[PDB]
């Protein structure tokens, strides 16, 4: 007669006494129990095929992905505590800088720079949301999926600030076209086509290993360095102290994403040939990333530099992983 | 050996019951009763167990054997009480 | 100052664009989107009734967990679980094993819509939907975790869905069919409209009440808390059915609702039915599973469908009829096959309960009551072995549940067999078979447990082997919840 | 990035300056500061052991209330109060009436130090101390408020301290003497060191346990929550005693501790004593009021005093001795004078309880047991009227509580009378009288209840008039908690 | 036999169904039950006299002060929710502006202006803390006392930011004397003696009515307009965006204090002669207030103006009350 | 009329008992017993109630009256059982 265990049976016998994180995020996916028939239905359904091919057949291999652990050990309970605080800080900025008339102090030039370079980001950001949410549903382990979950929420969050600030800006400069003109800018402005291609294409890289690399290793670093880093510093020097602080607030999220993206790569390197697998994918997308940074940053004042810093800063993200 | 689905009379659930291709209907019902009589259904002495094909209702003779009934493996049979 | 949500909400879901570096179909694969020939513009009419934004979310949900986790800590040392009615402990052990991981799995279902839905409103709501199920998966693992030291059965809160125990298979059969293997539009109808808005929502309300009534506040808090989140994401299906009906596909929509409701009902008649009418103490039941279904579930489906411009499913009258039979059978089945589940089935057929049953179900004692009579004598007369089985029941191929119905004086147990491509299939009802026939490629080569037994896939090929095949061992194999206490009343 | 609290804390309490537009004495009036000839520099050595800063406070305390208020809401509809042991309901009704407003009053006591203490560390800690009692006053009003519809007795959670019911007077007598009419330094010793660190702290721990044991989690949560705050402000007295001993006044310090402890003990022997040994169900008592006092209260006082370099009070041996008698008398008094309090006193003298009592107190049945015998016969023999009084007891002039002690075979009831300036005073013990004598101007013209009765200040001058004078009316006037159920065991 | 009531008996019979605020903050003081002998001891104790004289004999009279209601209806539970959010915003600013190196961007001039005009405020602020905490213990009604409670906490809060920021500044400019030189500045700097006198004196106005006026009606408005308003705008224009935002964050608290201070005055005017009582007190202290604003603001660049704006802004606070 | 504090023997609490200046000690004890005997103290027939001043122990004669005892208003008296 099986006597009661000290913890879950799949964690039984390590003996640093599991953590809430481990207790609630490990070995949860079940479609990975039968690689031949992942779902409890006919093995030929399109969804069976899609998983057999994009999760199981991925060249990025590891004997046991469930071993993965989020370095920040995020859990739904602690994600909301972390972010509820961060939102308090941010909604704070919005509320008070407004009370101060911050938007009225911006020059006509800068207001136009915002309609061009800032606000249309609601698209690129939502695109990332979509991107990180695809990783969530095709990754081979609940702990990898979870990192993807919170990161997707973070994206919707960046999208929400932008949406918010767009209306605030529109109320202050009703003739600029804020909120009404972004789709055309996202779709026709040369400065944006670089990023739009990178993301539209990356969005159809279905292999989980490649989706992860395409989105978290190449695209995001480049989006983060171009839109948060570069535009932020510009904003700061242009008197837009809000966007400068806002962009910084979001960079915090970007960093948590990099943190777990690294942990994953560190793990993937524990096995032969993956570094090569990861580098062929990066080699494939890096070119589209440089094209995005060149189209965007070159249109910003002090262009060539923004292009040089974003280029090496985002490269540095991967270099530090190997 | 041949599997069939037993849907005993007055019982509540059809069950898996392995019979033999050589068994007469009488013996098939014997094997089915074992899983229903004195478990969920009261015995009925002054009665006789007959076997009918559940799908169409064909009633097999007590003496007929499995080989001659043209059954599909796993075929569902009603085991009813008759005179 | 701050803006009024009214003022900027729309911008948060003005995120569609005309792709050009890839084609629309490439970006939104039909097998994943299910846009069904309807355009982006058309899908952009999608307007979720219940709106929420990120800040409001992290804030509100932060408070929800504070409360739940606070309560749990406060009542932890009270060890209520140790002195709670065994039927209740069973109820919980059943709940967590069949729901915790499927809750977590729903997170992916929501992810499906978040990425593949063409209606931008649907994509964001699904992102919060994604978050919600994440909470449900975690919190509903965290809570039972407090009892792993009490009985291995609590380990199944995590283990269950990872096994081939017949109930787990029936669960995966349902969830994989409804939310894991469907296109985005489909998921929103079959999962959020049909299943969540249709069943689990009202159910959780009662389960939270039931818990309260059992003196289990930790669980009452847990459930009703989870329940408050259901609203925000269960909506998603409605706007989808609307767009489908307002455009060509009213039939396609109808068909999914039809399947989604039946399959839901079946799972519901073995996981909820048996609990209300038999595990809950007689003194703690304010209505029969049938009364519950009629008042809280059926009425609402009709209003819902009527407002969407759809029709009641073709099987509706059978459905209402079956409210008098099905769960009794599922309960008798589960109890009789006691050792095959991971919790202790509550017989629930003592003199008083039997009166109640007869009152809530006129004719119960003449039909269902009889099997139980025989089970009781054998128990009274010291023949327990005749109350456990020596063979497997016939599993339906659609719902993967035993095929059972009315016994006794009005014996009416049927099997809707179907020969398809050289293989004979067994179905527990007209509708279950029809689910197979309107889409055979979806279920064709799947094999239920009997199928595997009969194929030699279970070895040794006997009951001991089947138990091992289902990961059951003494300690978690179920037996009579009240330990046959109800017997000594017949002597 | 953020700084380490270690790094900037001191600056938050580097707030003393040399006044010049007003004199130091004007700014820090002696009657309010009690700096006692010790200098600012000297007082600036004051270093609170437990440090906290504003952000940490609003954050931590925010979470504390979320939990408490969450729990209360969750268990509200459960109406546990309606099926809880009457001795428990009494316990609570007693708690709220005597504590809610005095808790709120402590907010002012803390304000005294916050403005008048010369040690900057003391001023800030007192500001958080001020906030803490604000919570206690409010939350401990909010909670009982949930039962006003159940019995007027719950209205006394607010009303009590506003009346002249004898218990309320004894309460104000204590609190006004210890924290409302003392200089800053004095308050920190008599209130936070003597009373809070000395009694209420450990007490609340047990009360929270008691609650838990009674199945009252709302109250268990409430109490232990409040309790966690006690630490942060109860410290304040220690550093003050240190500075006083390290400078001239070791005697002044000793004297206050002496008074503060005795007066605390007395209040404690009628509000806590009777509850543990008599209202708590026999099956739910893990130790006698005496055992509690010895293990959790007395030992700690000695370690405390020893470390501060002080001595045990001159009355210490009497004190330990009195642990065997005093609360039994306070309990018999309160029960006998049943209708004069606002809750239902639990007799607590059934066969089994009487055995327990005899075990925890060898000789109880031969002394205290006898009065109860007589009370019981009269009850058995249908003479209830002989169990309520027709006159007032003799109230002590220091603690405003009846003067009672050992009856039975070892009758030893004494009265430490004292004629002072043409008026005769009555004291319940050696120490109570000594509190008067070391500082007569402080208590001289105060009049206890008997004094007022005898002066014609109560009209009509009879029991009915005294009840009206104390705002008592049928509905809140107390009677036997278990309704004499314990009687039918003697027949 | 008295049957159960719908609410507390002292609130029984109004019938807008009391609020949590009312349920937990009304009619709590008991020393006001016997004006002859407020405390349960000898009626001649010094504490009895102190109350008989400073609370009871105050010329600022009203038949029933317990009627008072805080316009913000603050309660301990909601005070911490309000402020925990506000602290999240502020600790946020501190944390991130720091990450940004904000303090390093300040000029040498401004750093010295801070050591002179900013940091020594830990004294003036703590003084207010002391001031509002005296009002708390001598006011004639628990609801008045409560407003005083939270306001005292607010003061300790301002004192805490200052203490915090002083150490941050000291770590960045260790040679300036931050944290070490403020007492001398508070005690000897001409720019400070104005305020120091006002507060040292106001701190011994024991009559509750006068303490309230001296502290909440005259001193605070002047401290708030000189140290938060004036120094804030200066900071903002001097590149110190942190102090500019911080000062604004605190002004929020100042405003809540003004809000209830008004409600009290509105109430006090319901009865003859109080307006005159209140004006004679203001007339007495206004002079010391102008002296404080003149000593402080005149030492700030653009002195005379700061003096003119703070002077009329703080006056406006009282003018709007009557 | 004159008030005194009764500290009855074997009882547990001293009580307020109004007596008359004309009452003999015997009658004072009568008035005190009323508040103690058959309430908390068993009667003792073969005994006699005597009155002594609690402070010093002075024992008053059964026949002495209140006026002649030199009592302070509210003075505490012991009512003890003697022969
Ligand atoms: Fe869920
Ligand atoms: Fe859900
Ligand atoms: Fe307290
Ligand atoms: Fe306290």
């Amino acid at each position: 007669a099986l006597k009661p265990l000290k913890t879950w049976s799949h964690l039984a016998g390590n003996r640093r006494r599991p953590s809430e994180y481990e207790v609630v995020s490990t070995n949860l996916h079940y479609f990975t129990d039968n690689p031949e028939r992942p779902w409890e239905l006919d093995s030929n359904l399109p969804m069976q095929t899609w998983y057999k091919k994009y999760c199981f057949d991925s060249p990025l291999k590891h004997d046991d992905w469930n071993a993965f652990r989020d370095p920040d050990q995020l859990v739904y309970r602690t994600y909301n505590l972390l972010q509820d605080g961060q939102e308090s800080y941010v909604q704070g900025l919005f509320d008070q800088l407004n009370d101060r008339g911050h938007d009225q102090m911006l020059t006509r030039e800068w207001v136009e720079t915002l309609a061009r370079f800032y606000t249309p980001a609601r698209y690129l950001f939502h695109a990332l949301q979509m991107g990180s949410v695809y990783i969530h549903q095709i990754a081979p382990a609940s702990t990898i999926t979870n990192c993807a979950t919170y990161e997707t929420a973070d994206h919707l969050r960046w999208l929400t600030h932008t949406a918010y600030r767009t209306r605030e800006l529109a109320n202050c400069y009703p003739d600029v076209g804020f909120g009404k003109r972004e789709r055309d800018v996202w779709e026709n402005d040369p400065a944006w086509q670089g990023f739009r291609e990178l993301i539209e294409k990356a969005l159809i890289a279905w292999d989980w290993g490649e989706a992860f690399t395409a989105i978290n290793l190449v695209t995001k670093p480049a989006v983060e360095e171009a839109l948060l880093q570069q535009l932020g510093s510009l904003a700061q020097s242009e008197g837009d102290t809000l966007l400068g602080l806002l962009a910084q607030a979001q960079k915090r999220d970007a960093e948590r994403h990099r943190r777990w993206s690294s942990a994953l790569v560190k793990m993937a390197l524990e096995k032969e040939g993956n570094r090569e697998v990861l580098q062929k994918w990066v080699a494939k997308w890096e070119p589209l990333a440089d094209k995005a940074i060149e189209a965007y940053c070159s249109a910003l004042p002090d262009g060539e530099n923004a292009i040089v810093e974003a280029k090496s800063a985002s490269r540095y993200v991967r270099q530090m992983m190997g | 050996t041949f599997p069939i689905m037993s849907n005993f009379e007055r019982d509540f659930v059809i069950q898996l019951v392995p019979v033999d291709t050589e068994d007469t209907m009488d013996q098939v019902a014997e094997k089915c009763a074992y899983h229903s009589i004195n478990r969920r259904v009261h015995p009925q002495p002054e009665k006789i167990l007959r076997v009918r094909r559940h799908e169409d209702g064909t009633l097999f003779p007590r003496g007929m054997i499995v080989s001659d009934a043209g059954l599909r493996p796993t075929e569902t049979l009603d085991i009813i009480f008759m005179d | 100052s701050m803006l009024k949500r009214e003022d900027w909400y729309d911008l948060t879901r003005t995120t569609n664009w005309t792709p050009k570096y890839v084609t629309e179909n490439e970006l939104f694969p039909e097998e994943m989107s299910g846009a069904r020939g309807i355009s982006m513009e058309a899908w952009e009419k999608y307007d979720e009734p219940y709106k929420i934004t990120y800040p409001e979310y992290v804030s509100i949900q932060r408070e929800k967990d504070s409360g739940a986790y606070s309560i749990k800590a406060a009542l932890e040392r009270d060890g209520f679980v140790d002195r709670a009615d065994p039927g209740w402990v069973s109820t919980m052990q059943l709940h967590f094993g069949a729901i915790a991981l499927e809750e977590y799995a729903a997170s992916t279902a929501e992810a499906r819509m978040a990425r593949f839905a063409k209606a931008p409103g649907n994509r964001n709501m699904a992102t919060f939907g994604m978050m919600d199920e994440n909470r449900h998966g975690q919190i509903q693992l965290y809570f039972p975790y407090a009892n792993v030291k009490r009985s291995r059965k609590w380990d199944w809160a995590h283990k269950a869905i990872h096994t081939n125990e017949w109930a787990a298979i029936a669960a995966r059969s349902f969830f994989d069919d409804m939310m894991m293997t469907r296109d985005s539009v489909a998921v929103s109808i079959m999962l959020t409209f049909a299943f969540e808005t249709g069943f689990s929502n009202m159910q959780f309300l009662g389960l939270a009440a039931d818990a309260a009534e059992a003196g289990d506040h930790t669980f009452a808090s847990l459930i009703s808390s989870i329940q408050t989140d259901e609203s925000r994401h269960a909506q998603q299906g409605g706007p989808s059915l609307k767009i489908l009906v307002e455009n060509g596909k009213k039939d396609e929509a109808q068909q999914m609702v039809d399947v989604a409701i039946w399959r839901s009902w079946k799972l519901f008649s073995v996981l909820t039915g048996p609990i209300m009418d038999y595990y809950t103490p007689l003194e703690s039941r304010n209505q029969s599973f049938k009364e519950f279904m009629l008042e809280w579930i059926v009425a609402q489906f009709e209003r819902q469908l009527l407002d969407l411009g759809l029709d009641k499913p073709w099987y509706w009258d059978q459905f209402m009829q079956d409210l008098d039979e099905t769960h009794h059978g599922m309960h008798l089945g589960v109890w009789y096959w006691r050792p095959t589940v991971w919790w202790d089935p509550a017989a629930g057929v003592s003199p008083e309960e039997r009166e109640w049953l007869e009152e809530k179900y006129p004719g119960w004692n003449d039909t269902w009551g009889q099997c139980w009579d025989v089970i009781t004598d054998n128990l009274v007369n010291g023949k327990p072995e005749l109350t456990v089985p020596e063979t497997l029941p016939t599993i339906c191929n659609m719902c993967n549940l035993p095929i059972a119905h009315t016994p006794g004086n009005k014996w009416n147990v049927k099997d809707y067999q179907l020969e398809y491509e050289g293989r004979l299939y067994h179905f527990g009802s007209e509708a279950d078979r029809w689910c197979f026939q309107i889409d055979p490629e979806r279920y064709e080569n799947h094999t239920n447990l009997v199928d595997r037994f009969l194929k030699g896939e279970i070895q040794p090929a006997d009951l001991a082997g089947a138990l091992m095949y289902m990961s059951l061992e003494p300690g978690v194999m179920g037996d009579d919840a009240h330990d046959y206490e109800w017997v000594k009343a017949y002597q």
